[PDB]
């Protein structure tokens, strides 16, 4: 019953900062619009730094210092990648401290080290393929090994870091559907990159082996009955969680693949989800504008809220270095959450 | 991993093990616990081949009963031994003679068991990726004397099967546009 | 315990160095002999010293099994030449120590108080490990224990019946009623 | 002489597992593979054991 | 009554001889690590 | 446990006086290790 009491004091008077953003202060004062979007939000690795983009096609990032974000230094940048085209996915490349890969649905995807002495961000390199190749997904191996491009269909590549980004492989989708018109809609890394797990439209689940740069088949089963909107990974390695639009949430047991306990309390589709950096509350934004929070554990509801038609698509994240979690506000504008006193559960 | 000095550091997590009476392991978000005594399972030996699992559901199964449902897991590991044992020879000659033995078994241990689930799709969905290979008049003998004569003359069958309908109407009752 | 108060008293203090002593392991035969030389200067009895004993054993039995059993092995109160076995159907009711079947299952029996409500656990692990090793036959402790078979069966007819009852009938629900 | 030789035996006894002073335990992998650790399989150095 | 009063008082400086070494070890080796946080519960007893 | 065992004492320790130890010869038990059979309707009911 701490887990409770620690979430109820999260969303207290006090405890809650807004995120002074572009966006925040045009609310402030227009009100005191149409929303655009938030494309995207990743974290880096070691919990000090922040990235997203909206539909403007303005991507911002934090150097976070500080936690109501007062001397968090802020690098905005106009429309990158291109004037015309906007982002839509970025990984923050865990190798090293500042390097970050952008992807505008188009053919080139965009290295750009970030500088946090100017405000200046510079395009590093540009990686090219196919004419008509249109990724739009990025990903990088948590250890810094692989880079992992995806399209919507019939493209994937697979790139080596280590040795400049040298095109290591492809593979055709339709190869590894095999079934009718499919849609690669989540991709997700394993814990230390192995696997590759691949989520399609028409339901299916595939994990591909990517060990020595040769992609292939591992296997395929047939997880839910509509699209899998997200999939995440346990900290401690031991499940893996999906979550779909038909309105069920499995948890998969990652030793022997099979399912091992399901949230039943829900009732309408999943559109994001994520999981504390301690593997114990889950966080499920579910498609009628409410948020839940379930412990991994046990399996029973610990915290329920209500977006109240404020911002239809929300955003959740949790930190990966403390247990605190980003939340979307009320017009496209991010709330973050904490307690001012307790750093990690434990301390609780 | 953690910027140190500003530059990059990684290091293991640190868990710690404790001893308790419950059976099942966990892992309550800094330490490990497990079943002390540690070699319960001294006095059994697992299956070797698939006909020791026959010979040995035989005692087990038959005594778990319509219960089964209460673990889904067995049903998932049951049904993909079946798939994988049906598909390890599809060339062969013999092959009608291993659907047979495995459709007699469907039929008497996990076919009422997954009669018993509780809003568990995935679970059937195994089951039924097992029960794919048989004829289709199998299939239709199996379901249909589910429902004439173990619904009835089985009393925890009866019981989820009054649910079910029960709910089922209550639902249908509510029925909107809205 | 009250009639030779020093008597029990330094025995059982003993037990408790026997559980805190690392190299409790290989000096069994020790702690076997000065159990004998005390039990014999105050002249304790040998039923109420079996008890004694596995009631502080109990309170360690976690991680003090392995050196617990080791002791009850040497000591002559463990049946030499009749051991139960409890692993053959021919043989569950037949062999053992019954004056510790009758001490075991007098203590199973007491969950009246509010202290023993709080060990029944821990004791009922003991036994447990006690009743696989052969000490005691397994038929000479169900037949004992407290619940007999006659009130099992009528509380299982009453079971039965509610079950049946809410199941073909079932009940409503109030949602709003009253 | 015996009832010196009793209580002495007592405290050498307690004296070691129940009333034992340890070490820090500070911890440092070598092998990357190692994602976990168990923190109570930590030892000391083989150069200090010698010395212990 | 005076007996109790310093049998119980002996009984205390032992007990708080055995705390006062865990505690201090447990801090040290809770300070000298990322992210151990140890567990100030459990007391019993473990060989060096 | 010596309150229980006092009150047990004294009514003459009966507690102990009734035991049943049983006398039966246990024989091995019979597992059915059969299957049950299909009958002549192929489908399910005799209307299909």
């Amino acid at each position: 019953s701490v887990t409770s009491k620690y979430l109820q004091s999260t969303f207290s008077k006090g405890n809650t900062s807004h995120i002074e953003d572009k966006r925040f202060i045009h609310v402030s004062s227009r009100s005191h619009i149409t929303p655009n979007e938030i494309l995207s939000l990743k974290f880096h690795v070691s919990g000090s730094s922040m990235a997203y983009s909206r539909m403007d096609g303005s991507l911002t990032v934090w150097f976070i210092k500080d936690a109501s974000f007062d001397k968090s230094v802020e690098v905005y940048i106009p429309d990158c990648c291109g004037s015309d085209k906007l982002a839509t996915d970025l990984s923050w490349n865990p190798t090293s401290l500042n390097q970050i890969a952008v992807v505008s649905n188009s053919s080139e995807i965009s290295l750009l080290l970030i500088n946090e002495k100017s405000l200046t961000a510079s395009k590093l390199r540009t990686l090219s393929l196919g004419s008509k190749t249109k990724v739009n997904t990025c990903l990088y191996d948590p250890l810094g090994n692989w880079l992992l491009a995806a399209t919507k269909s019939e493209k994937i590549y697979l790139f080596d870091v280590k040795k400049d980004h040298s095109s290591v492989c492809s593979l055709n989708i339709s190869d590894i559907s095999q079934e009718d018109n499919d849609v690669v809609y989540s991709l997700a890394w394993s814990n230390g990159g192995s696997h590759i797990f691949i989520g399609f439209k028409s339901g299916y689940l595939a994990i591909l082996k990517a060990k020595h740069g040769i992609l292939e088949v591992c296997t395929k089963i047939k997880a839910h009955t509509g699209p899998i909107t997200e999939i995440k990974m346990d900290p401690w390695g031991r499940n893996f969680i999906t979550g779909s639009i038909d309105g069920n949430c499995y948890v998969w047991n990652m030793k022997s693949l099979c399912c091992e306990l399901i949230i039943n309390d829900l009732n309408s589709a999943v559109t994001t989800l994520d999981v504390c950096h301690l593997g114990k509350i889950l966080g499920i934004c579910t498609e009628d504008e409410m948020v839940y929070f379930y412990d991994l554990n046990s399996g029973n509801l610990l915290h329920s809220k209500s977006l109240a038609n404020y911002k239809t698509d929300p955003v959740l994240k949790f930190y990966p270095d403390k247990s605190w979690y980003i939340m979307s506000g009320k017009n496209d504008t991010l709330s973050n959450h904490f307690v001012k006193n307790e750093k990690n559960l434990i301390t609780y | 991993t953690r910027i140190d000095n500003g530059i990059l550091a990684h290091k293991p997590r640190l868990i710690h093990k404790y001893k308790t009476h419950e059976p099942f392991e966990s892992l309550e978000l800094n330490s490990s616990y497990v079943f002390y005594y540690s070699e319960w399972n001294s006095n059994l030996t697992p299956f070797a081949s698939v006909n020791d699992l026959f010979e040995n559901s035989h005692i087990y199964l038959s005594i778990i009963g319509p219960y089964l449902g209460r673990i889904p897991t067995l049903l998932s590991k049951i049904s993909r031994i079946g798939v994988a044992d049906i598909q390890k020879n599809h060339g062969s000659e013999s092959l009608h003679v291993t659907i047979d033995k495995w459709i007699d078994y469907v039929r008497k241990f996990i076919f009422p068991a997954t009669s018993l689930l509780q809003n568990n799709p995935i679970a059937t969905s195994e089951v039924y990726e097992l029960m794919k290979f048989f004829p289709f008049e199998k299939r239709y003998f199996i379901y249909n004397e589910m429902m004439t004569k173990l619904s009835q003359d089985i009393l925890p069958l009866k019981v989820s099967f009054n649910k079910a309908e029960r709910e089922a109407k209550s639902i249908l009752k509510a029925l909107s546009i809205d | 315990l009250v009639e030779n108060s020093v008597g029990y008293g330094q025995l059982v203090a003993l037990l408790i160095l026997a559980y805190y002593d690392p190299d409790n392991f290989s000096k069994v035969s020790a702690y076997l002999k000065e159990i004998y030389h005390i039990m014999g200067k105050y002249s304790l009895d040998s039923i109420r010293t079996l008890d004694v004993i596995l009631n502080v054993s109990s309170q360690f039995i976690t991680e003090g099994y392995k050196f617990f059993i080791a002791l009850l092995r040497k000591s002559d109160s463990w049946p030499s030449s009749h051991v139960a076995n409890n692993s053959n159907y021919s043989s569950l009711n037949e062999g053992g120590n019954m004056i510790a079947a009758n001490i075991i299952s007098f203590n199973l029996s007491q969950y009246n108080e509010e202290v023993d409500k709080e060990n029944y656990e821990r004791y009922m692990d003991m036994c447990c490990i006690l009743l696989k090793n052969g000490f005691v036959n397994f038929y000479s402790i169900w037949d004992n224990v407290k619940p007999e078979m006659e009130f099992l069966q009528e509380y299982i007819q009453n079971l039965e019946t509610e079950l049946e009852e809410e199941s073909t009938k079932g009940v409503e629900n109030p949602l709003a009623m009253a | 002489t015996f009832e010196h030789l009793n209580r002495d035996t007592l405290r050498y006894i307690n004296l070691l597992k129940r009333l034992s002073v340890d070490l820090a335990k500070q911890v440092e992998v070598s092998d990357p593979s190692v994602t976990v650790y168990e923190m109570d399989k930590w030892v000391p150095s083989e150069k200090l054991q010698g010395i212990l | 009554s005076p007996l109790l009063d310093a049998i119980l008082e002996i009984e205390e400086n032992f007990y708080s001889k055995i705390k006062m070494n865990n505690r201090t070890r447990y801090s040290l080796e809770e300070a000298l690590n990322t992210e151990y946080y140890a567990n100030y519960d459990v007391m019993t007893p473990k060989l060096p | 446990s010596d309150e229980k065992f006092t009150t047990a004492k004294i009514d003459g320790f009966k507690e102990f006086q009734n035991f049943r130890i049983s006398k039966e010869k246990i024989p091995p038990p019979a597992f059915d290790e059969t299957f049950k059979k299909f009958t002549f309707i192929k489908m399910g009911n005799k209307l299909i």
